[PDB]
């Protein structure tokens, strides 16, 4: 019916897997203190 | 009307939400510890709120050189070590 | 009929090469004496004290300026929102020391750029057409009411308020900078966005309008031709239009619909000056912009200088220069 | 045929994001320029470069965040990872300022192949390539301001640093340095922007208050079809509102979305032939005949010596922290201050 | 650099002996004096005086010298001129004054020589930044 | 000499705004 | 139901609640629904202003703006705006959110549960826009509540203490007004008073005696217009200047709440009167002008002749003279002339600024609220940095009246837009055009050509 790898596929996962793990940095970052 | 499958209906399928319950997550958790583990700084070279001056200096490690630009960085380093 | 009511079906007539109107009946008096007097002004006028420190700027041409430099002159900071009119000064000299065609001017500008704007709804209700017009220009009426008038009642003085004249105006933008910040502020960010998402947007359907255009003429004349005042078909294929840049980005970022495209691109400057009107409007009651002057501290204390501490430093550098002789205490509170 | 037909026939298919030929380039270099941006803004400091925090990680918020460049005694240096200056380094490489250069020159690179993208896609779909002729604007702009006017300078480090605070010190510096708004390239660039967005909204409104009634219901959207012959809107009645409101209106609908197209890309390449003179200090700093009489005559007094009285407290104050390498030690005394302040 | 104790080090009187303080007590004296000073002291400096600021060496030449832990306790008590010739409780926050400063009247021992503490500590990080203006910003 | 020339590019752009308006190009519906 | 669905309205789902024109039933619930949500807010902030109150301090360094207002009503403070009793300012929040229940309840049921139409169930409380004589006896009746609630402030002036007079001797105390001001050359010579400096209109009373007058003079006024609006209908001249349709009559009000918004703006922000400086912080004028008065007091100390003191520019360091001849503070604050205060008053004579007050009558009372005033000028930073903009972090401080002028600044102006959209669609929809031209009788095809 649908196919699940596709150009699509990879086009999203290329922004969205480096964004929720940056996202994760980020929070982290937040409890740094000097 | 191309040919992928729809968002609508990934996002709604519950095969979606149990790997994406996984991965979502460990990807969070991941970007979380490569910063309370410090990896962060020492693979950018960033320093760390204790590292931007030597305890009794008030001067900036500015790079002066093109060619010797990376020993000035390491000679920089060693004085705060 | 009477007097009166053919008196009213002309004003109100739709025959009238230019629409007069009820909101014209004020506009036409007010925006005359605006322009004539600031056309005498900026060519004539001897040089005024806008600082109340007996410090008199010239700005008119025949006392040195060129078009960039000249400008009407602000009034007098002693002045401060007292009415000045014509019949309150012992003289024209008087008057003319001490900024009086400045009020003359914003006054009847403003006032007859409010009636412009109700004008706009009025002839669109004697031509049977929705009234939504006047609404898109009340974002650039808006912004000239913040820096005429807006902004000089909030610090207390018309002396403050934004020259007439294109040096003038470089003045007021950098002052503003320093005592407010308005770089750091999310509402000229947010104009910032306005006009130069509006300026993308005007580009971005021109082009795809003029890309899909219907071929009607021959190598060896303008395309322009190819469409007649009045005509019913419309004079582009919108379905190619919308194949081209939904293929540019993706399929669903682009719009099929033209009454909501058209929507959008009225939309986005309209929302974009408001915002940005209402930047210096607030900003005239001293709610500044962000303020992150040595925000960054490392563990022994030592301040770590961010970008925003360099603009602190030109902050500086503009406030301790601006109106060098009319300031007798450290802090420069208006 | 050849393998050369087969991947053009690949790279030509209808599929949810377009690649074609142009996407050979565009999409990694689109990809590292913004990868690089949100790296450097993350992790990134700008310490042995310019003296600056600019990253979260050293508790920056989104607006001071920047990814800076390097530093003035790198010179035009193209900053190669494995150029003689990292030497292969890539810890060194940040500490340096390459992620600069990396997001330029990827970024330089993946504006031609977005108006490529716009050039084969025009091509395949039959249309006139309008859209990739206006995107010429923004390109002139970016070679102009990020490529050109570093090269006529000193080196990199005067080129601005991509954040939103370090843009902003770029807007400044500019007005105490070159006096940017007295240059009537800008000038025409303002009119360019500032009438672009007028055209934008003016030409919106008119239409979605022009409307031809072709629906029942009070929501006036769903009255359009796509695939519809007539106009949607009455340029008759659009015309003789504006030619009775304004004196003059537009009546032909192609020179009116030509116009739009013509103003805003003008103005943008005015801005950017401007800032190519700034590039080798030729600027539109001073008026000679202003300057010979304010000298003799010391009761002349102008909005324009106003304002150098401005630039030359920006240029006091802010140069010592603003370039550190140039070792500026101004004592207190010979800053420039009014009274009280 | 870090905070050490040798930063932390303060004069206790004017006679010699030192006292080494806490970061606790650094970072308490430091939300206090933002409490109920700042509004006139930010960054060392005296907003309705410009002349007198919180420097070090301007503490050492007051009478009597307030470039002490004793000193500046002393002075949130009994406010005095620069030459100790008037006391100036009427127009300076302090304890005895502390019905017209009310924002002085929840204050104890320990707060004032917390407030000391951050006073003469401060200058030993940002130098002349403390008390310096906005040449120093 | 300056103020002269100022003057009159100003005043020949008041003249156009005349001839734009009122001799126009009389739009018509063909 | 009834409509809540584009095909059976014609709205779209975000212009929903216009589908509530002709839904009297449903249209009573939202009124009182949001109603609750007003007086819900007020019971809410005023609690949580109260949590986090310290009375060491004062309040304008506290980011308070409902206390403030229940201060000058007299309750929970003694002389010089010292709150004394905080159990005032508790019982207020209490009740006020309790009785935001009672009208969520109501909202609630007459928007969900009750009838759709009233018009069916009761001939009262049903309505038709274009009943010009229910409109305005429904007018009437709201004018009548209006009269009630400004005479229970002249009751509270009068009868129950009294209000909070920041000029009453002794720094400040709260007074019981006995004698208001009914004198109409008084009251209505406000209203014809020139908006612009030294005159201020409405935004320049300065004593309570003038406020509670005026209140009664208001308080009748409405009563009797509610009478009028009840027993009468709109005359001719009136019912043919006037589209009378539910959209048009939100209009109305969208343009007179945009004016009071533009008008309470001024009023914060140059009134110290009904906003006492010592809760809502000093005005921008009266932080300048203490700024001069601060650092004449410390010059003359130190033995300079404050009258003879000429400055860079020639005119005089610390005094100087207005255009009309008034000896005025000098610098920049000349501007800030016109402002009046209870700390500065006793400093001035016929001609303005008396020299031998200011050489022998400062007292260490006036020096200090100058100081403080000072440096508490209302300018501050988005994020709560005070002071100018090229300040350092330190001082957590935005003045009360920034907050105030700002916020319904930016309200009047997005509400007069809101005239401006349902007045000029009123005007179409009445007309019958407000969907778009027809085709078939487009009105400009059948007008003569311009040229
Ligand atoms: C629109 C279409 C857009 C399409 C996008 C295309 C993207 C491609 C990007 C190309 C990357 C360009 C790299 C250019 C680097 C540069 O120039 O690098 C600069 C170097 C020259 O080096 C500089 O030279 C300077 C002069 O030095 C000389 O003088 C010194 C003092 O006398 C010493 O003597 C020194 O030894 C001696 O060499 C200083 O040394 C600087 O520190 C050093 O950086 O030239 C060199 O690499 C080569 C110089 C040859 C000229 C290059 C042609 C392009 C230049 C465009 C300039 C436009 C005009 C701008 C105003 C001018
Ligand atoms: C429709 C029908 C109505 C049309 C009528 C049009 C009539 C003309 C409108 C007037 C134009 C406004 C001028 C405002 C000038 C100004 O200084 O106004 C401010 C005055 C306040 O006056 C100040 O009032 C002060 C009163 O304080 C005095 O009294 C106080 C008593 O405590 C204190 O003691 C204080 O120290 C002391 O000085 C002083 O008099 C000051 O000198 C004086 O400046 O406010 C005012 O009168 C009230 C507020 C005026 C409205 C504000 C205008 C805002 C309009 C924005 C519209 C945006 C539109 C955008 C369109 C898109
Ligand atoms: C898609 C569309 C999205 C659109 C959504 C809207 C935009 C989203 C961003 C806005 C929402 C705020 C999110 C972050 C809130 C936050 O971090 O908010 C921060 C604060 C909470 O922070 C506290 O903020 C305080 C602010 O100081 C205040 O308190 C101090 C106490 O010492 C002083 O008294 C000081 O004077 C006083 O101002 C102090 O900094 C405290 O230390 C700190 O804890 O929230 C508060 O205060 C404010 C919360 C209530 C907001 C109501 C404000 C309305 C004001 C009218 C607006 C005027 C606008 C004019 C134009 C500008
Ligand atoms: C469309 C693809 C594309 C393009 C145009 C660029 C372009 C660029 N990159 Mg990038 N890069 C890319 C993809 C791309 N990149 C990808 C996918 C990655 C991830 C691995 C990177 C990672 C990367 C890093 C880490 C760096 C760059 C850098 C650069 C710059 C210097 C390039 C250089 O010196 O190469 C020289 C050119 C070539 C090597 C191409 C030669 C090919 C010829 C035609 C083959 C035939 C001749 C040849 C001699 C024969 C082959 C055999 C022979 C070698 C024995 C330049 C702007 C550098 C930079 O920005 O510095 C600031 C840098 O440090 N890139
Ligand atoms: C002040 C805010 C406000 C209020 C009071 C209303 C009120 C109303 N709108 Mg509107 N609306 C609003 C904002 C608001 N709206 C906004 C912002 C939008 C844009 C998204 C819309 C979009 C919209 C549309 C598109 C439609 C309405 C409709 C309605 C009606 C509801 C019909 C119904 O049965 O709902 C049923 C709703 C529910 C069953 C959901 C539960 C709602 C309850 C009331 C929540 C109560 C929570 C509360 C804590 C309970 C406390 C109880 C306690 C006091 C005891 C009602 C008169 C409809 C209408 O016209 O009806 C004819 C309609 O078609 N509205
Ligand atoms: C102004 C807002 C408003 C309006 C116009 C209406 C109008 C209506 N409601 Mg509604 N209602 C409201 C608010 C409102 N209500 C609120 C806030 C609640 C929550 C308690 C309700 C709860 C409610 C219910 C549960 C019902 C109605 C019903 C009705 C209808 C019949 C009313 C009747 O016969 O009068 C009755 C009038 C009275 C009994 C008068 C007594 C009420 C007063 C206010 C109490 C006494 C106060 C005292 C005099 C004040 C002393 C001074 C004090 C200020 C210190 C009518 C259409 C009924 C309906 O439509 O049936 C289908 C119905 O069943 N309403
Ligand atoms: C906010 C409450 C309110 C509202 C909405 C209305 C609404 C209405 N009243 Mg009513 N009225 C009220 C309160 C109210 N009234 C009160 C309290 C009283 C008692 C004093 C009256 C006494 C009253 C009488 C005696 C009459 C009305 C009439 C009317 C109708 C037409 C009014 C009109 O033309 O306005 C527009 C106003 C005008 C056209 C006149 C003003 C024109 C000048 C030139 C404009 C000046 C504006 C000014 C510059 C800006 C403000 C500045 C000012 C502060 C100095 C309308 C239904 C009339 C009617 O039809 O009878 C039922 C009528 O004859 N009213
Ligand atoms: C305060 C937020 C913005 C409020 C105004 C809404 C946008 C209007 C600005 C431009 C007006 C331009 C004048 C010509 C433009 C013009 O003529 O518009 C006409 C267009 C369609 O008109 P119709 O008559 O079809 O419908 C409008 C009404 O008649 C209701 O049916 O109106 C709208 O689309 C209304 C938008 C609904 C707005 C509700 C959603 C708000 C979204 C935007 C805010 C987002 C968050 C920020
Ligand atoms: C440089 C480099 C490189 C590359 C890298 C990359 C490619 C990276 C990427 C990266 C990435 C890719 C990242 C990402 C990130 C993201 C983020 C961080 C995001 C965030 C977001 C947010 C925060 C959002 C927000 C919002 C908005 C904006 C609006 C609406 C609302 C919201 C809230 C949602 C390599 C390897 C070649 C090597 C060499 C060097
Ligand atoms: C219709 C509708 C709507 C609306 C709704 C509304 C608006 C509602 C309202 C509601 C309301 C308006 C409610 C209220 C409530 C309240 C309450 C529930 C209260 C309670 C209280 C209490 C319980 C308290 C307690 C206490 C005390 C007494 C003391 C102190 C402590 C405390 C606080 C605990 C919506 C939009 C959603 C949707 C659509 C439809
Ligand atoms: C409480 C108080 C007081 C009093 C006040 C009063 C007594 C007031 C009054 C007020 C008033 C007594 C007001 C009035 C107003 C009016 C208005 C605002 C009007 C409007 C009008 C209109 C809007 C019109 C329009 C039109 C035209 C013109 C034409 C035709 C059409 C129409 C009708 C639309 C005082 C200050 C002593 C003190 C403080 C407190
Ligand atoms: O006037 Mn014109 O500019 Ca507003 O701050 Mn103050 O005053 Mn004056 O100095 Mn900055
Ligand atoms: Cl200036
Ligand atoms: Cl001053
Ligand atoms: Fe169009």
């Amino acid at each position: 019916s649908y196919p699940i790898f596709t150009v699509r596929w990879v086009a999203v996962h290329t922004l969205a897997v480096p964004t929720i793990f940056f996202l994760g940095a980020i929070a982290a970052m937040q409890f740094i203190q000097r | 009307t191309t040919g992928e499958r729809p968002f609508s209906d990934i996002i709604t399928s519950v095969r979606y939400w149990v790997i994406h319950s996984i991965t979502i997550p460990a990807l969070f958790i991941a970007g979380w510890l490569f910063v309370s583990t410090g990896l962060a700084y020492d693979v950018f070279g960033t320093p760390r709120p204790d590292s931007y001056y030597a305890q009794e200096q008030r001067s900036i490690p500015l790079v002066t050189d093109r060619f010797e630009a990376k020993q000035q960085v390491e000679t920089f380093l060693e004085q705060l070590k | 009929a009477n007097l009166w009511e053919r008196f009213c079906n002309w004003v109100t007539s739709t025959d009238n090469r230019l629409y007069v109107g009820w909101f014209g009946v004020i506009m036409i008096p007010t925006l005359l004496a605006a322009t004539i007097c600031f056309v005498i002004a900026f060519i004539a006028a001897p040089p005024v004290d806008i600082d109340g420190i007996r410090e008199p700027v010239s700005g008119s041409l025949l006392y040195g300026n060129n078009i960039i430099t000249g400008a009407v002159v602000p009034s007098s900071n002693a002045i401060g929102l007292h009415f000045y009119p014509i019949w309150e000064a012992a003289s024209l000299d008087e008057w003319l020391y001490n900024g009086g065609p400045y009020q003359l001017i914003i006054f009847h500008f403003l006032l007859g750029a409010s009636c412009y704007m109700g004008r706009q709804w009025e002839l669109s209700y004697r031509l049977g057409m929705r009234p939504w017009i006047c609404v898109a220009y009340s974002a650039p009426l808006a912004s000239a009411f913040a820096v005429f008038l807006i902004y000089p009642i909030g610090q207390g003085s018309f002396s403050d308020g934004m020259p007439l004249g294109i040096s003038g105006t470089f003045n007021f933008m950098i002052v503003f900078q320093a005592e407010h910040n308005i770089l750091m502020h999310p509402f000229h960010q947010l104009g910032v966005a306005g006009v130069f998402g509006g300026a993308l947007f005007c580009a971005m359907h021109g082009s795809l309008v003029t890309s899909s255009l219907i071929r009607e003429t021959t190598e060896t004349e303008s395309a322009n031709y190819g469409y007649k005042f009045g005509q019913e078909e419309e004079t582009y294929n919108i379905v190619a239009a919308h194949g081209y840049f939904g293929r540019l980005i993706f399929q669903y970022a682009s719009f099929n619909n033209s009454r909501s495209l058209h929507f959008f691109l009225a939309a986005w400057p309209v929302v974009g000056v408001w915002f940005t009107a209402l930047g210096i409007s607030t900003m005239a009651f001293n709610l500044n912009g962000f303020n992150f002057n040595h925000s960054v501290i490392d563990a022994k204390g030592n301040v770590i200088n961010t970008w925003a501490d360099i603009i602190n430093r030109a902050n500086l550098g503009m406030e301790v220069m601006h109106e060098r002789n009319a300031h007798n205490f450290p802090l420069d509170l208006a | 045929r050849g393998w050369f037909d087969i991947l053009d026939d690949w790279l030509k298919r209808d599929r949810f994001v377009f690649v074609g030929w142009s996407g050979i380039l565009l999409f990694p270099c689109a990809y590292l320029a913004l990868g690089g941006w949100l790296t450097g803004t993350t992790f990134v400091t700008s310490w042995y470069t310019h003296g600056l925090a600019s990253s979260y990680l050293e508790g920056c918020n989104f607006l001071t965040v920047a990814v800076s460049t390097p530093a003035n005694s790198m010179g035009h240096s193209l900053l190669l990872l494995w150029g003689p200056e990292a030497q292969g380094d890539f810890t060194r490489w940040c500490q340096l300022g390459g992620l600069w250069t990396f997001i330029a020159l990827h970024g330089a690179f993946g504006l031609i192949g977005f108006m490529l993208r716009q050039f084969e896609i025009a091509r395949l779909v039959g249309v006139r390539p309008y859209n990739a002729i206006a995107f010429s604007a923004p390109i002139a702009v970016f070679v102009s301001v990020f490529l050109i006017y570093p090269l006529g300078q000193s080196s990199w480090f005067f080129a601005p640093s991509f954040g939103v605070a370090a843009i902003f010190r770029f807007l400044l510096f500019f007005q105490g340095f070159h006096n940017w708004t007295l240059n009537p390239f800008h000038m025409m660039g303002v009119a360019g922007v500032l009438g672009g967005a007028l055209l934008c909204a003016i030409h919106g409104a008119t239409v979605e208050n022009t409307l031809f009634q072709d629906g029942e219901g009070a929501s006036t959207f769903r009255a359009f079809n796509p695939t519809q012959a007539e106009e949607t809107y009455s340029m008759v009645t659009a015309n003789r509102f504006w030619s009775q409101i304004f004196g003059i209106a537009f009546s032909n609908k192609r020179w009116l979305h030509f116009f739009m197209l013509f103003v805003p890309v003008t103005g943008l390449w005015m801005s950017a032939i401007g800032v190519v003179g700034l590039a080798l200090n030729l600027r539109s700093y001073d008026f000679i005949s202003q300057e010979i009489r304010a000298a003799e005559d010391p009761e002349f007094e102008t909005f324009y010596t106003k304002n150098l009285l401005l630039n030359e407290g920006i240029r006091a104050w802010m140069a010592p922290q603003d370039q550190p390498h140039e070792n500026f030690v101004f004592p207190e005394e010979v800053l420039p201050r009014g009274n009280a302040l | 650099a870090e905070l050490t104790p040798e930063v932390l080090t303060v004069p206790l009187n004017s006679e010699g002996k030192t006292i080494t303080l806490t970061e606790k007590q650094y970072l308490e004296g430091k939300r206090l004096f933002q409490y109920a000073c700042a509004s006139c002291h930010v960054g060392g400096i005296t907003k309705t005086n410009p002349s007198l600021d919180l420097r070090t060496e301007t503490l050492a030449l007051a009478t009597p010298p307030r470039d002490n832990i004793e000193g500046l306790v002393d002075y949130m008590k009994n406010p005095t001129t620069y030459d100790g010739e008037q006391e100036i409780a009427e127009v300076h926050p302090s304890l005895r004054s502390a019905d017209i400063f009310p924002k002085m009247r929840n204050l104890t021992e320990k707060d004032l020589v917390a407030i000391a503490g951050h006073i003469l500590v401060e200058p030993k990080i940002l130098g002349d930044k403390w008390g310096g203006g906005k040449v120093y910003y | 000499m300056e103020t002269i020339t100022y003057v009159f590019i100003f005043a020949c752009i008041i003249a156009l705004f005349f001839f734009a308006i009122f001799f126009r190009e009389p739009p018509r519906i063909t | 139901a009834t409509n809540r669905d584009q095909e059976s309205s014609g709205f779209a789902w975000w212009a929903g609640n216009a589908r509530l024109i002709n839904l009297s039933g449903k249209l009573l619930g939202a009124h009182v629904a949001h109603a609750g949500l007003i007086v819900f807010w007020a019971g809410a902030m005023t609690l949580f202003e109260l949590a986090h109150f310290i009375p060491e301090k004062p309040m304008y360094e506290q980011g308070l703006i409902l206390i403030p207002h229940i201060a000058t009503l007299g309750w929970g403070v003694g002389p010089g705006g010292e709150v004394v009793d905080t159990f005032p300012f508790f019982v207020v929040g209490v009740v006020h959110l309790i009785s935001s229940a009672v009208l969520g309840f109501g909202g609630v049921y007459h928007a969900i549960r009750g009838p759709e139409t009233l018009e069916e169930y009761s001939s009262f409380f049903g309505y038709d826009w274009k009943d010009k004589n229910k409109m305005t006896t429904i007018l009437g009746f709201h004018l009548i509540v209006l009269g009630i609630g400004a005479l229970l402030l002249v009751a509270k002036a009068m009868f129950f203490g009294g209000l909070y007079d920041t000029w009453a001797p002794g720094g400040g105390d709260v007074r019981v007004i006995t004698n208001p001001t009914l004198d109409p050359r008084v009251i209505f010579g406000y209203l014809l008073k020139s908006p612009f400096g030294g005159e201020g209109w409405i935004v320049s009373v300065n004593n309570l005696e003038d406020v509670v007058g005026g209140h009664i003079w208001i308080g009748l006024i409405c009563i009797a217009g509610g009478i009028w609006h009840i027993l009468t209908t709109p005359f001719g001249w009136a019912r043919r200047a006037f589209i009378w349709s539910g959209e048009a009559y939100l209009s109305y009000s969208l343009g007179a709440l945009s004016m009071m918004g533009f008008i309470a703006t001024c009023f914060v922000w140059f009134n110290n009167t009904v906003y006492p400086s010592e809760f809502y912080g000093p005005t921008g004028p009266e932080a300048s002008q203490a700024q001069a008065m601060t650092f004449l007091i410390r010059d003359q100390k130190l033995g300079a002749n404050v009258g003879s003191a000429q400055g860079p520019t020639g005119l005089g360091k610390y005094l100087m003279r207005s255009p009309t001849g008034e000896i005025i503070f000098g610098g920049e604050t000349m501007r800030f002339w016109d402002f009046r205060g209870p700390w500065l008053e006793p400093l001035r004579g016929p001609n303005g600024l008396d020299l031998n007050k200011i050489k022998n009558d400062i007292q260490p009372w006036q020096e200090r609220r100058a100081a403080e005033y000072m440096t508490h000028a209302p300018l501050g930073s988005l994020n709560s940095v005070g002071g100018v903009a090229t300040e350092i972090n330190s001082v957590n401080f935005v003045s009360p009246r920034s907050w105030l002028a700002t916020s319904h600044f930016v309200l009047a102006f997005f509400f007069l837009v809101g005239h401006l959209w349902h007045a000029g669609r009123a005007r179409a929809a009445a007309a019958g055009f407000e969907k778009g031209i027809d085709r078939e009788s487009e009105p400009v095809l059948s007008m003569p050509s311009l040229d």
